[PDB]
């Protein structure tokens, strides 16, 4: 009477930190 | 007369002006003991105009060394001529420079340079008549570039009337040598745009060209180049200490060659050069200089000076020379090659004869021009800049230290004005 512990695991929506196009303008 | 103030910083300037003083010393023969050991009356009498006396027969050269990191110092002791400058002047920090300018010039530049500023006062104070200062040092290195941009504001706002001269190394076209290279360069021509009197560009890589075409080199090292531009140097002021036909000083020299204040940067060129083998096939005279000078591939600047027109044209000759033969080759180069100087200046070139050779040669030449050709250099590093600049590359480093972007957008303001007027004057 068990289930393996299994989650859905998801990084959905990850940005960049390094402003690379800070200046593109 | 008239005294010179050597300023030596950075480790590309500190190995230059070693080479420099081994040269100025053999020149007026002073062994490295500063003992004078010479043959000749003119070694001693204008010996002053680098050399103080410390009484005992021995000369002291009038050299400041200033650097963040003790080990170029530490080189310079313990070589050859090491003992030649009195150690009172070898005024260095601990912290180093890392290539950033920001740091040199905002944080160890700003604690350093006020020993720095009184060791030039002191040295200052001893002279008769203080004509100008000279600065050896690189464009690239932080030390230099920041350690000689604040120096010569501070000298500047000290001495406004006397003249400042810097010999400085500027950016390679092919490659570079530091990753930052460009921010740099830009931050360093954006203060000697504003406070210095004349800077010759010598470029490393039309060295190394001239050494391996010319001199037939296979192995040239730092050593070498150092060499030809302490031969440049020497050949800049041999006016100041022998006597000639025909002399000139750091001021005349400054007038002639700056028609408006911003447009002084010049390409230094030298003659005779030729390899060790080929000196037994080809004959020495002024001829040979002038073909020599005005040559693209013997100039000691990355830029073809075919691509603009002259500003001005100076010509310090060393030996003695006939001096209607000099000036029939002057208006020979003047009259064949007319399309490449400006049609609003005449009498394009101003000329000197020094009646000394240097120590082996029967006659020599020193070149001076104001090309508008720079502009290329310019432009290259303006374009390179802003590559760099616009995705923040290496940003960061320069913005911790306390510089803003406002700093880097009127710096670049600067130089594409400074191109502009070059393109504007062509
Ligand atoms: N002409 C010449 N250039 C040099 C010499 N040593 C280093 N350089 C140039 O200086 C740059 C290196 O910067 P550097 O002055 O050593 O770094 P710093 O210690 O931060 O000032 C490189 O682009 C080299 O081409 C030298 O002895 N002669």
């Amino acid at each position: 009477k068990v289930q393996i512990i299994n989650k859905k695991l998801d990084l959905s929506n990850v940005q960049s930190k390094c402003g690379s196009k800070d200046n593109i303008k | 007369m008239r005294e010179i103030v050597h300023i030596q910083a950075g480790q590309c300037g500190n190995q230059i002006g070693a080479k420099f003083w081994e040269v100025i010393s053999d020149e007026h023969g002073i062994d490295p003991t500063g003992s004078y050991h010479g043959d000749s009356d003119l070694q001693l009498e204008r010996i002053n105009v680098y050399y103080n006396e410390a009484a005992g027969n021995k000369y002291v050269p009038r050299a400041i060394l200033v650097d963040l990191e003790p080990g170029t110092m530490d080189s310079v002791r313990s070589g050859p001529f090491g003992q030649i400058f009195r150690p009172d002047n070898f005024v260095f920090g601990q912290s180093g420079a890392g290539n950033n300018w920001a740091k040199g010039h905002y944080t160890e530049g700003a604690e350093l340079v006020d020993s720095v500023l009184d060791v030039v006062r002191k040295e200052s104070e001893s002279c008769d008549c203080l004509q100008g200062f000279q600065l050896t040092h690189s464009l690239g290195g932080g030390t230099g570039s920041g350690m000689g941009t604040l120096l010569i504001s501070k000298i500047r706002e000290e001495y406004p009337d006397r003249i400042m001269n810097t010999f400085s190394v500027v950016p390679s076209p092919k490659v570079s040598d530091t990753v930052v290279e460009p921010y740099n360069a830009t931050l360093s021509v954006h203060q000697l745009v504003e406070n210095t009197d004349e800077t010759y560009c010598i470029d490393n890589e039309a060295l190394y060209d001239i050494c391996f075409r010319t001199l037939k080199l296979t192995t040239p090292t730092y050593g070498d180049l150092n060499h030809l531009v302490s031969a440049t140097m020497s050949g800049v002021t041999t006016c100041l200490r022998f006597p000639g036909q025909l002399n000139a000083d750091l001021r005349k020299l400054a007038v002639n060659m700056v028609p408006f204040p911003r447009l002084h940067f010049f390409m230094p060129g030298f003659a005779p050069l030729t390899s060790r083998g080929s000196q037994q096939y080809r004959a020495l005279t002024v001829p040979e200089l002038t073909q020599q000078m005005f040559d693209a591939k013997n100039m000691m600047a990355a830029c073809d000076p075919r691509h603009g027109r002259y500003l001005t044209v100076a010509a310090v000759f060393r030996g003695r020379m006939s001096m209607k033969e000099v000036d029939e080759q002057m208006l020979n180069v003047q009259n064949k090659n007319s399309s490449y100087f400006v049609e609003w200046i005449p009498n394009n070139v101003k000329t000197a004869v020094c009646d000394i050779p240097p120590r082996g040669l029967k006659m020599s030449a020193t070149f001076i021009g104001n090309s508008t050709a720079i502009q290329e250099l310019f432009k290259r590093i303006s374009e390179q800049f802003t590559a760099m600049f616009r995705r923040k590359a290496f940003l960061h480093w320069y913005t911790g230290e306390g510089m803003d972007e406002m700093e880097f957008t009127e710096a670049e303001s600067n130089m594409n004005d400074l191109v502009s007027e070059y393109q504007q004057y062509q």
